[PDB]
């Protein structure tokens, strides 16, 4: 055996409470039932649930069972409480390379919220520091998948641009973005049009919003 | 004469 | 009174049998002193072997350097006094009964192991090995400390080594000294080798089994033929000894000519060296009838289908 | 109370050296087994190094089988990670793992992990930038205000809207690595439009590690 | 579980299946060695396929010019017929062996061997850094062939081995606590010179650390100078002759002084450990199946009464508390008269839940 991939084929899920969550993890060569899952919430440590790829490690509660069928194996939470929102990940010990799956993270669900877009200019301090970071940011979406496009001067801005996502709101459970556009003293001042475009699946049709120099 | 070694 | 071809002889073959009884008993020695891990617990032969070797080696080495300087070349100066005089004949005297002890306890050890093994496995433990092995030691030299009496130093150059006391009382410790010396030990060893002889014929050239290792076993070569050889060595290599010994006192003050001189000195060399024999012998045995042993020693002078798969039901 | 303790993580600049303990409490090196586990930011778990002291056996991973090296203290009962020539790419949260010697392999035991970070950068306070609301573009219910900060190298830096007197839903963003080797993160909060222009608002942006503390307000023009 | 192990003949036409590899011996009775043999009619052609037991010892020679050759004494030996099944003297089958059958078919076949007690245990004997060999010691192994007769010349490739193990595990009660007492008189001494010492439990599992309580008295005008304290594993083995053997497997040697009317209290930990005991050729370490790295070897516990002799490999420890005096009065103070107790221990692993292989191989 050269080194074992575990292939956790979720890699993100979501579900509410009393649902029933399935996670399977795929063997690329037979490891017998040496596979273990663990559960890991936001910053910290991974907690053993299960381990032989059947056994249920002591003081887990009932709800989590883990099966093997073939090369392939499985991690079911039966009656999902609001206490098994985290990532969890398959990892196989027949081997001393011994390798985890790339985690599959749990979310809640509920109806489809609308984004909100708004967009702030860089300030003067900004501009005469010597550097440009124009930023659009969107507020609450519960789909979590969004995209930006800048699409400033009539030319689109990619490669460059940073996005960051924040997690879901431990009442209200909806996620937010805010995406970074860098740009130079020169280049803010050579263009004087600016745009945040977002291709959110939330909404029925792109949401665009249009920016230009000296707006206040 | 003896041996007068032993 | 002898010729200096012959005393040259002498010489020649007392420093070979020097020279080979030392470095065998050594290696001897040091191989049974060469422990690993795993210690077995039942097994004291070695520590009889180990005593063995070591009286055999303080024989060598008391006896040949102090006879080959005044004995051998019948020096008349002896080049001691009268304290010389008596503690070398005392370490002699303790040797050969420490030898003859020695094989007597290893006779006894071995037939103990052989014909009752379980009876000798709770009778026979190391503690009481050692402390039999002490006990011969110790009855040894309380054996030969009367030799510290018998022997003393006078002048007939001129030193003299021999019995001063009255000739009544040296007859009757001579005879005693041979007694328990040869005749005791005679009896004891021809027995003793005998029936094990015999035992391991009826029983059954690797006729014997022995675990030297956890799980790994040897075969005991020439065992009857070595336990035969070892009661023939010990009858020619100490008979004539013993019989020189009493014939230097038990003969009267007759019968005395100087052909008869020359004939005690002649045979004195010739007996002493049939005597240090013996004390070289052991070790050409230990290595014929060992393999591990044998192999120990040398090493020592020369350093000197298909797969298991898996399913469910 | 079987628990690990672990130390030693810090900044490292791109080649030097850290050693990292794993002070183990309830169990013997001798039944149990210390594992390294290492989770790079936003990445999943990676075994590292594993130390059986039964058997007398060290295994590494092969990205760091010359540069790592795991030991063990029996009397003190302390594993110890020695990594050198450190990188980059091992910047990551390093969890001291525990596993029974004896018929188990799973890692039942866990420490707190201790972040190791790897970079040229220094240390740096950061640069706070008003975000102007522009109430002409934001068509938001509430006017939507926010405050940017950027280039702080070091542990994320706290923000607190009107000294935590803001309670209107503050979204505060994880801090993106630029390309420089230097962090940002944007703090945004939704404000009813009518206090506008009579409520000030100020964003308090206070930099422990850097001892930099800088106030700053946002008004749209 | 649910899983089971298989092995084909170098053919194909015979297989083998196991629901375990590891059988547990209760001291009373041993698991059963149940499985299921699968097999060709159309090719044996009036054969008969036979399934053995058999324990054997394995050891090597050494008056021997070759090195690295081994021979095997059997201990045990147990046959049964299967393909055709005898005239109803069939053992009853065990779950296993219906759910193996309902899935292989109607060419499945079942054996059952009944283990006898009082025999040995699965024990391998550790073989020194220069040895190229097969290890000695004492292993089980079931062999099904196809043969006319059982005296017969069984070809390898109508043949199939499996290494089985023969294991026991630590008992639920622990034993009375172990404490062992002396009391020693010199030779012009006239008073006595107390040692104590004691286990924290009589029951350690491997990888455990050992606490001894060494209690010294000195009412004697020596000194003891050092205290040596050690495990020691012994092994008794019977392959053609009785032998015992010793061996130190954890040492702790410590410079306490117990001055001439003073007393002594303290408490010393070891742990014995493979790491530090892989040089020592013949340590008994439990049975491998094929070369897999195993802890020392268990605690052999045998019946309730009498019942020894037996012709394998008995384990067992001992806790040794040697104090070490300086002679004086006869000697030149070069050597010392040792006063010594022995504290005998088990140890073993505990009772599991399920296969004790942990799995873990580069
Ligand atoms: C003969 C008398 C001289 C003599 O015996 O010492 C030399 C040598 C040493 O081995 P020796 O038999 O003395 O063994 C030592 C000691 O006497 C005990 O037998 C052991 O303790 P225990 O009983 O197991 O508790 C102890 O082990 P440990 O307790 O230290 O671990 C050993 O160190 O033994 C030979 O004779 C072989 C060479 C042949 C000459
Ligand atoms: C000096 O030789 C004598 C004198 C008197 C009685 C017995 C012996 C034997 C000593 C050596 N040898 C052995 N004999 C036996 C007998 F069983 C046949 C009695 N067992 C041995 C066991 C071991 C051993 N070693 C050399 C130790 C290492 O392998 C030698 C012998 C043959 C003669």
């Amino acid at each position: 055996a050269s080194d074992i991939q575990m292939t956790q084929s979720p890699s993100s899920l979501s579900a509410s409470v009393g649902d029933r969550v399935t996670i399977t993890c795929r063997a690329s060569q037979s490891v017998s039932s040496a596979v273990a899952w663990y559960q890991q919430k936001p910053g910290k440590a991974p907690k053993l649930l299960i381990y032989s790829a059947s056994s249920l490690y002591s003081g887990v509660p009932s709800r989590f069972s883990g099966s093997r069928s073939g090369t392939d194996f499985t991690l079911t939470i039966s009656s999902l409480q609001p206490e098994d929102f985290a990532t969890y990940y398959c990892q196989q010990y027949k081997y001393v390379p011994v390798t985890f799956g790339q985690g599959t993270k749990v979310e809640i669900k509920r109806t489809v919220a609308a984004p909100s877009v708004f967009i702030f200019p860089p300030s003067d301090s900004q501009l005469k520091s010597g550097t440009a970071s124009v930023v659009c940011l969107l507020n609450n979406f519960y789909p979590r998948e969004a995209k930006v496009q800048w699409k400033v001067d009539n030319a689109l801005q990619s490669g460059n641009s940073q996005e960051s996502v924040t997690e879901q709101d431990s009442k209200d459970s909806t996620y937010s973005l805010s995406s970074t556009l860098t740009l130079s003293k020169a280049d803010y001042e050579k263009h004087k049009v600016y745009a945040c475009e977002v291709t959110h699946q939330g909404l029925s049709s792109p949401v665009t919003k249009s920016f230009n120099r000296g707006e206040c | 004469r003896r041996p007068y070694i032993l | 009174n002898t010729d200096i071809y012959s005393k040259v002889l002498v010489t020649a073959v007392y420093l070979a049998l020097f020279v080979v009884g030392t470095v065998g008993n050594t290696v001897t020695a040091f191989t049974l002193a060469r422990k690993k891990s795993l210690q077995s617990l039942q097994s004291t032969v070695h520590y009889h072997l180990g005593s063995l070797a070591l009286s055999d080696l303080l024989t060598l080495l008391l006896a040949m350097p102090v006879e080959l300087y005044n004995f051998i070349w019948v020096h008349h100066p002896w080049a001691f006094g009268d304290a010389g005089c008596r503690g070398y004949y005392f370490l002699r005297d303790a040797c050969t009964y420490a030898t003859a002890l020695n094989v007597a306890s290893l006779s006894v050890e071995r037939y103990l192991a052989i014909c009752h093994p379980f009876k000798a496995k709770t009778l026979m433990s190391r503690s009481r090995t050692k402390k039999f092995i002490s006990a011969i030691w110790l009855a040894s030299a309380l054996l030969a400390v009367p030799m510290l009496f018998t022997m003393g130093e006078q002048n007939r150059g001129g030193l003299v080594c021999t019995p001063t006391i009255h000739t009544a009382t040296v007859k009757v410790v001579i005879q005693v000294n041979t007694f328990m010396s040869f005749i005791f030990p005679m009896v004891v060893i021809s027995v003793l080798n005998t029936i094990i002889a015999n035992k391991l014929t009826v029983m059954v050239h690797s006729t014997f089994s022995m675990a030297i290792e956890p799980g790994r076993v040897q075969a005991l070569r020439h065992g009857v033929r070595v336990l035969r050889a070892v009661v023939i060595a010990f009858v020619v290599c100490w008979l004539p000894y013993h019989v020189r010994r009493l014939m230097f006192c038990y003969i009267s003050d007759e019968q005395w000519t100087p052909f008869l001189y020359d004939f005690y000195h002649y045979f004195y060399m010739v007996t002493n060296a049939l005597f240090y024999v013996s004390s070289t012998i052991n070790p050409i045995l230990y290595n014929l009838v060992s393999a591990n042993f044998r192999h120990i020693f040398l090493a020592t002078l020369a350093c000197l289908s298909n797969h298991t798969l898996s399913s469910n039901a | 109370e079987v628990q690990l303790v672990e130390s030693g993580g810090g900044l490292v600049q791109p080649g030097g050296s850290l050693r990292l303990s794993c002070a183990a409490s309830g169990f013997n090196v001798y039944s149990s087994s210390i594992h390294w586990v290492r989770q790079a930011p936003g990445k999943g778990l990676e075994w590292v190094a594993s130390i059986s002291s039964y058997y007398g056996y060290t295994y590494y991973a092969d990205s760091v089988k010359g540069r790592f090296t795991i030991s063990a203290d029996t009397s003190k009962n302390t594993a110890y990670l020695q990594m050198n020539s450190l990188r980059a790419e091992d910047t990551a949260v390093y969890y001291c793992a525990r596993s029974r010697q004896f018929w188990y392999s799973g890692l039942d035991y866990w420490g707190q992990g201790t972040l190791v970070t790897v970079s040229s950068a220094s240390t740096k306070g950061p640069s706070v930038f008003p975000l102007a609301p522009s109430s002409k573009s934001t068509s938001g219910g509430t006017a939507a205000l926010g405050c940017l900060v950027k280039d702080y190298f070091p542990e994320p830096v706290t923000v607190s809207w009107n000294s935590g007197a803001l309670t209107s839903g503050v979204h505060t963003f994880p801090a993106v690595l630029q390309s420089s080797g230097l962090y940002s993160l944007s703090s945004v909060v939704t404000v009813p439009s009518s206090s506008l222009g009579t409520q000030t608002y100020i964003c308090n942006v206070n930099h422990k590690p850097s001892n930099t503390k800088v106030d700053k307000k946002v008004e749209p023009k | 579980g649910t899983r089971v192990f298989k092995k084909a003949s170098p053919n194909g036409k015979l297989t083998v299946y196991l629901g375990k590899r590891d059988f547990v011996d209760h001291i009373d009775l041993v698991d059963p060695v149940d499985g299921v043999v699968l097999v060709d009619p159309e090719y044996l052609k009036e054969r008969r396929v036979y399934v053995t037991l058999t324990c054997a010892f394995r050891y090597g020679r050494e008056d021997l010019d070759v090195l690295g050759l081994t021979f095997r004494k059997d201990l045990f030996v147990a046959n049964v017929q299967s393909f055709p099944p005898a005239p109803e003297d069939k053992k009853p089958l065990t779950r296993l062996q219906e759910r193996l059958i309902k899935k292989l078919g109607e060419h499945a076949y079942p054996f059952t061997f009944e283990i006898p007690p009082n025999l040995p245990c699965s024990v391998t004997l550790q073989p020194g850094p220069e040895d190229t060999g097969k290890a000695c010691g004492v292993d089980y192994e079931v062999k099904a062939f196809c043969a006319e007769n059982l005296e017969e010349k069984i070809h390898k490739r109508n043949s199939v081995r499996l290494v089985i193990r023969k294991v026991q595990y630590a008992p639920e009660r622990p034993g009375p606590q172990p404490t062992a007492e002396t009391t020693r008189q010199f030779l012009m001494s006239d008073k006595p010179l107390h040692l104590e010492a004691s286990l924290d439990k009589e029951i350690y599992y491997h990888g455990e650390p050992i606490s001894v309580n060494v209690h010294v008295t000195n009412n004697t005008n020596k000194t003891v100078k050092k205290i040596k304290i050690s495990v020691r594993q012994y092994a008794d083995i019977c392959l053609f002759n009785t032998a015992q053997y010793k061996c130190p497997v954890a040492m702790e040697e410590a410079d306490d002084t117990v001055a001439p009317s003073s007393t002594f209290c303290k408490v010393y930990t070891l742990t014995p450990f493979l790491a530090n005991n892989r040089e020592k050729r013949g340590l008994a370490l439990d049975g491998k199946l094929k070369h897999e790295d195993t802890n020392l070897a268990s605690s052999t516990l045998l019946r309730e009464g009498a019942n020894r002799e037996i012709l394998g490999i008995i384990v067992s420890y001992k806790v040794k508390v040697k104090l070490v005096v300086s002679r004086g009065g006869l000697l030149g103070d070069l050597a010392s008269s040792d006063v010594a107790v022995e504290l005998p221990f088990t140890l073993m692993h505990p009772k599991p839940k399920e296969e004790p292989p942990h799995r873990e191989v580069p």
